[PDB]
């Protein structure tokens, strides 16, 4: 980590000097809070049949999806004070951010 | 073990179960696709399991550039030393610049129109394909980078290749942040919480952890519910673009030949100035494009984003509604009656209910996007707190900030205060008029546009050696 | 570890009679830096990656 | 986690039933800071010969000790307001807490 | 290469180099030795490298326990129904029990007196017997569990050895967090930091991290300040014991053999109690017995124990000081000038930059102890921060404390409040004559003194079930 | 992984013919979860890990 630079890392490494991979890519996460797996440590809930999470079975997300998500298209509503350029400037920035990476098929 | 193809529940994949009577997958034997996201330490029984960023944090236009060092060279034009990004080599847009193709193993933009055979773009990030309206944004910040570096060699010649690269790099790096933080983060959290979690910068603390939180990748997809079911192009009179004016998504995602082909970038960076987003409400979170029909032109089946989305936050081991409402310093309702009251919304608050049994168990996902929003903003406390604190630490604990003293002078300071979205779109693009006072909130043609000679060009004068 | 479609040009500037010589110097570093240390190496991973490279060969 | 219990587990599993690993043995120790090592992710200061922390020459750990924590020990001022035992109690705390575990030769 | 002998820097070893000049390793080509901790993912570079807590962070008597399965099967006597620890089956104390012996492959203890061949005891923490006084309250803690379990018998026949052992494990768990956040945290801390970072218990929070924090690994070692280079034995009218009866410590650690073969406990707990600790000052931080001859008994060199806190905090990857001030919402000085403020001691300043450079970079140890004590405590406002933090996490975030609504009954709350170590030392030693007032305090015999009679017993009645 | 010193006296109990039978099944039970499922079989590791036995003849 050199005493003096000029310009930004390609990685990121550097940025702090104190602990130099912060903010750099192909590192974890920070959490803050505890993460709450399904056997404390590894397995989503959801995962296993039957265990429930704080009390109360794990719904499927596809039918939370169809519930609640579900819309009649008809029945969009324009937003008259944000443009689509507003959405699209949102993933442009996410794709700044973060990318988590998969296994791949 | 081939997630793409099977409904096992085998490492590493963890499909998505089909409910009866779904709307669209009649057979319950079915799923949804889904690998669980690689962890930090693989194999282990002593680590709690954590998930990896493989981009930089900071707001950096690590997009454009990318964040590891092989690609990043990859991504340059080593043919001179004028310090520009490699352009493609077979196509262009009424003379300008297109990104250059990638070269994939399973090349998912090959499958949408086979015949065109216009394969993926590569890109500072993987994802730059994945809808047309993105890699317009990506092109035109590629071709912003080859003007700056232009206009640099021609006010330097002395300067080699890397100078011309960097400084571009560094100007267009400051642009990011200050369209982001300057003209979308307010619109995004309106002005209580603008102030509350984004109060006027000071200068840079190294003390700030700059890192991505696990929680903002899943909180920071609200914008799925901003996401309209068409793509729409439109002529240089800002009306619907003959033969296909209004797209539906699922015939845009990876469709790299629409750029290509059927008109370059100019008529998508127009209809979306001069088109209203979806607006958010609780009864129309997200279109079924996204829900019913995500990818479905490169993939055996049709993805549910919104169900991704809740999925992954589980993959991640996030916890739930109320423990983020408190981390927050928002009161956390226990009963129907009290969701009720938090959404204003008691039907709402039923059904998820319904699905959830307790409000600790609502997905961060699910439950964020379902409250009602700020005033003037576009999502509710919980994601204002999660998105604004984000923001704030990639701000104060970036070393590179534009503001940060010694990082430009206070002449490249004031130049830098005059760039905007819509000047980025007349300096490089075939466009003359574009939307004017905010470009986020700017939405329809004529009354919101201007000429383009009426904004004023970013001047270099203050980078002259 | 792939071809990429623009390498394409940086061929035609080292086959350029009359080119600078410090960026035919440079393009050969490049393709040095990822294992290509010949021309003839640089249209033998071209061409396993899906490209043509006998619009050169005879 | 079982939802009704009793007792305490011997492992301080479940403990938390959210977070059912927190607090319990042969876990990874929560970080309040981010860390500092020499090369950003794994060396300790005080690895390489030559590499600086912050600036500044690391300082042998033995050099601290000569110079700053040595005394004379028949010089020693006794506490006239604490015993022995509250050395001894909270070694013995101390042991209720945690343990790093090593290495074996 | 092995850490034990090698002077070699190769993983895991990290060996503490020789200055030149020092006033007792001449031999600059040695080393003092040191195996690296245990990282939580080996091998990697993605993650940071952590360290791992082999403990529960849980203040619940895990010290006795154990806080894995088969230790805590292995430390009941499985030989009847009556939920007792084992006990040492060769040897008694004046009739009362020894802890069991450790079957250890290496083992220091037999090193240490060759001819007695006294091995290490065996107990919840592998530890138990690095000095007496520490073995001393194992087997305090250990008697007392058989006496709660036998007294629980008594009333209540019908239960089995395993709610006999979980009861009586419950109380002895009650009993150390009644002692530490009552008796003890109160002298260590002071009263203005005690209010600040414990506050009046109302509830269990579930979202309470409990975790041990790694910075507090090294944050708690601040006891090393607080040692005496003796360990003193007193006889049963509190005069000084035998032949030997203010032995130096580097000839007591791992001497099991002295509980064993020298008298048992009580003349050891006479001594902790009739003893003042060590004042920790800013020119007398630790004595030669753990700075010179740690262990010396019982491997090729001695060691240095402050020099070991600051090499672990390096291993860790603790921030500085200064760090460590910001987290806590301290001032933090740039110069030697303002460390002298902080410090009330420029001349300590002045000799902190003079090794460091900066405070940035004091270790966080060092710096901790170097600061001047709160007003009735003895750590200084970093130390407390961080202690206190901690012990207020190990509190609220526990779902077993024992004043949390369901964990006992107001009945059982009540007599617990009257339990004491004082107390607890009466019923299961021959002492009859024990600190007063808070015995963390209390260090002068006879003026601090009384006699077991006068103190009341912890009454079990609402332990009753029909 | 090591026999205990005091486990020696668990073997006293078992080879006691006067021991009740609910005290001996649970502790051939102890020793049958760290894989010593016969008399024969403790004995035989308190001797590998260092003890006399020479009195179980
Ligand atoms: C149960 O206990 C939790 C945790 O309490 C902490 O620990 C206990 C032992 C005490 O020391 C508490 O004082 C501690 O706070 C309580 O939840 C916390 O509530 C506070 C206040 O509402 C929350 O703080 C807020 O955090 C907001 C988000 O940013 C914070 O987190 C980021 C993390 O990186 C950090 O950068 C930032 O500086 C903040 O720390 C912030 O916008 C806001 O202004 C405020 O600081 C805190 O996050 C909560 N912690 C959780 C959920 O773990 C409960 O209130 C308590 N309940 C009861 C009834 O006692
Ligand atoms: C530089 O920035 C750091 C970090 O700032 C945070 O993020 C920025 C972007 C803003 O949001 C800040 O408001 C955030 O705080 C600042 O340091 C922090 O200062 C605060 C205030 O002094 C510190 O908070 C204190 O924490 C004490 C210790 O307990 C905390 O941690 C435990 C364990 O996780 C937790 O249980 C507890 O709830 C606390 O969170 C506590 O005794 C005290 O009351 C107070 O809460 C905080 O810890 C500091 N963080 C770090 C990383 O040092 C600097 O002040 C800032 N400097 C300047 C000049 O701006
Ligand atoms: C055309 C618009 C958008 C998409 C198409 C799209 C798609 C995805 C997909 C498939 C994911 C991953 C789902 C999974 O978990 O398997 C995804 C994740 C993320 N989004 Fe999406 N998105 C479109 C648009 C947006 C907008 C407008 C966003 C924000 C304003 C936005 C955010 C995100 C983020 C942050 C993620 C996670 C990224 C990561 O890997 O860390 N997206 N999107
Ligand atoms: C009564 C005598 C004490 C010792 C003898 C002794 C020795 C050590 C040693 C050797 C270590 C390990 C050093 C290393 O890093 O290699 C150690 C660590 C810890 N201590 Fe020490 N200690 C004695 C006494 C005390 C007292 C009075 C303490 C507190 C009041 C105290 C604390 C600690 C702690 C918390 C550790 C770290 C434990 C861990 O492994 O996490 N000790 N001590
Ligand atoms: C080592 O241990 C032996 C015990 O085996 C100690 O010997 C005893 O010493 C006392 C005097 O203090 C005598 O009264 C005993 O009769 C001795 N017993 C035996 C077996 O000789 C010996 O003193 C110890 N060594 C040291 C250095 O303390
Ligand atoms: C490099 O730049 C030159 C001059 O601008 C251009 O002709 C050439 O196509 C570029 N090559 C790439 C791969 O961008
Ligand atoms: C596929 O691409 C070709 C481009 O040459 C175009 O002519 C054709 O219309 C496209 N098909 C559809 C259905 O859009
Ligand atoms: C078990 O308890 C009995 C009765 O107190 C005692 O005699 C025996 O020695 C104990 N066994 C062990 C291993 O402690
Ligand atoms: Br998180
Ligand atoms: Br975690
Ligand atoms: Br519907
Ligand atoms: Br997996
Ligand atoms: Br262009
Ligand atoms: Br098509
Ligand atoms: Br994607
Ligand atoms: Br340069
Ligand atoms: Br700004
Ligand atoms: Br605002
Ligand atoms: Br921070
Ligand atoms: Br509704
Ligand atoms: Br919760
Ligand atoms: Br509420
Ligand atoms: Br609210
Ligand atoms: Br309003
Ligand atoms: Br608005
Ligand atoms: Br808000
Ligand atoms: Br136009
Ligand atoms: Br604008
Ligand atoms: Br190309
Ligand atoms: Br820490
Ligand atoms: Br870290
Ligand atoms: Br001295
Ligand atoms: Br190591
Ligand atoms: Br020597
Ligand atoms: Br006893
Ligand atoms: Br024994
Ligand atoms: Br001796
Ligand atoms: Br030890
Ligand atoms: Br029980
Ligand atoms: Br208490
Ligand atoms: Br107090
Ligand atoms: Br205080
Ligand atoms: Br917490
Ligand atoms: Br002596
Ligand atoms: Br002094
Ligand atoms: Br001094
Ligand atoms: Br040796
Ligand atoms: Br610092
Ligand atoms: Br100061
Ligand atoms: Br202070
Ligand atoms: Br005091
Ligand atoms: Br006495
Ligand atoms: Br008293
Ligand atoms: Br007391
Ligand atoms: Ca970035
Ligand atoms: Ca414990």
């Amino acid at each position: 980590c050199p005493e003096q630079d000029k310009y930004r890392t390609i990685t990121g490494m550097c940025n702090n000097r104190r602990s130099p991979t912060l903010g750099a890519s192909n590192r974890a996460f920070v959490r803050w809070l505890p993460a709450e797996y399904e056997d404390g440590f590894s397995l989503p809930y959801g995962w296993t049949p039957g265990v429930k999470r704080n009390g109360f079975p794990v719904a499927l997300a596809r039918a939370v999806s169809n519930e609640i998500v579900r819309f009649p298209t008809d029945q969009l509503t324009p937003d008259q004070e944000r443009s689509l350029m507003f959405m699209q400037w949102g993933q442009l920035l996410d794709h700044d951010l973060d990318f988590t990476p998969e296994p791949a098929a | 073990v081939n997630c793409e193809t099977s409904c096992v529940q085998q490492p590493p994949c963890f499909p998505l179960k089909i409910p009866p009577n779904d709307p669209r997958i009649k057979n319950q034997a079915d799923c949804i696709p889904f690998f669980r996201s690689c962890p930090a330490c693989p194999g282990s029984n002593i680590t709690i399991r954590n998930q990896i960023n493989a981009l930089t944090s900071f707001v950096d236009a690590s997009m454009v550039y990318g964040s590891e060092e092989p690609l990043a060279r990859n991504l340059r034009n080593m043919s001179n030393q004028l310090g520009l990004l490699a352009v493609n080599q077979r196509f262009q847009d009424n003379g300008r610049a297109l990104l250059p193709f990638d070269n994939l193993h399973d090349d998912p933009c090959l499958l949408t129109n086979r015949s065109a055979r216009i394969p993926c773009f590569l890109a500072g990030d993987t994802r730059s394909s994945e809808m047309p309206e993105l890699t317009s944004m990506h092109t035109l910040l590629l071709r912003e980078h080859n003007r700056l570096a232009t206009e640099l060699k021609s006010l330097n010649p002395r300067w080699d290749g890397e100078r011309l690269y960097q400084e571009a790099r560094k100007i267009v790096g400051a642009m990011v942040q200050i369209i982001t933080y300057r003209d979308y983060l307010p619109l995004v959290l309106g002005p209580t919480a603008m102030r509350k979690y984004l109060p006027t910068y000071r200068s840079y603390n190294d003390s700030v952890d700059p890192r991505i939180a696990n929680v903002f990748t899943n909180a920071f997809r609200y914008g799925h519910t901003l996401i309209q079911p068409f793509m729409f192009r439109l002529d240089n009179r800002y009306q619907p673009m003959e033969p296909n004016p209004r797209v539906p998504l699922s015939r845009v995602f990876f469709a790299s030949w629409r750029v290509v082909l059927e008109g370059g970038i100019d008529p998508i960076l127009r209809g979306l100035m001069a088109t209203p987003a979806k607006l958010n409400r609780q009864n129309q979170i997200a279109v079924d494009e996204i829900r019913e029909r995500l990818f479905e032109q490169v993939m055996r089946i049709g993805l549910d984003l919104p169900a991704l989305n809740m999925q992954r936050s589980r993959d991640h081991g996030l916890p739930g509604y109320n423990a983020w409402r408190r981390f927050c310093g928002l009161p956390q309702p226990e009963t129907v009656g009290q969701l009720g009251t938090v959404l204003r919304n008691l039907k709402l608050a039923r059904k998820l209910m319904e699905q959830y049994g307790t409000p600790n168990n609502i997905d961060i996902w699910m439950g964020g996007v379902s409250e009602p929003l700020k005033r003037k903003g576009r999502v509710g406390p919980l994601l204002a707190c999660i998105i604004g604190t984000q923001f704030r630490k990639l701000r104060d604990g970036d070393r590179f900030w534009w503001e940060n003293e010694g990082v430009f002078s206070m002449q490249q300071r004031q130049a830098l205060a005059q760039i905007s979205l819509p000047r980025i779109i007349c300096d490089n693009t075939g466009i003359t008029t574009v939307s004017k006072n905010n470009i986020f909130m700017s939405n329809s043609y004529p009354r919101d546009f201007v000429n383009c000679s009426t904004l004023p060009a970013l001047n270099l004068a203050s980078w002259r050696e | 570890a792939n071809f990429l479609e623009h390498e394409l040009s940086y061929i035609d500037v080292l086959l350029d009679k009359n080119a600078d010589q410090a960026t035919k110097d440079n393009l050969r570093s490049y393709f040095a830096d990822k294992g290509l240390h010949s021309i003839k190496d640089i249209i033998n991973k071209a061409k396993q990656d899906g490209f043509d490279v006998s619009k050169y060969e005879h």
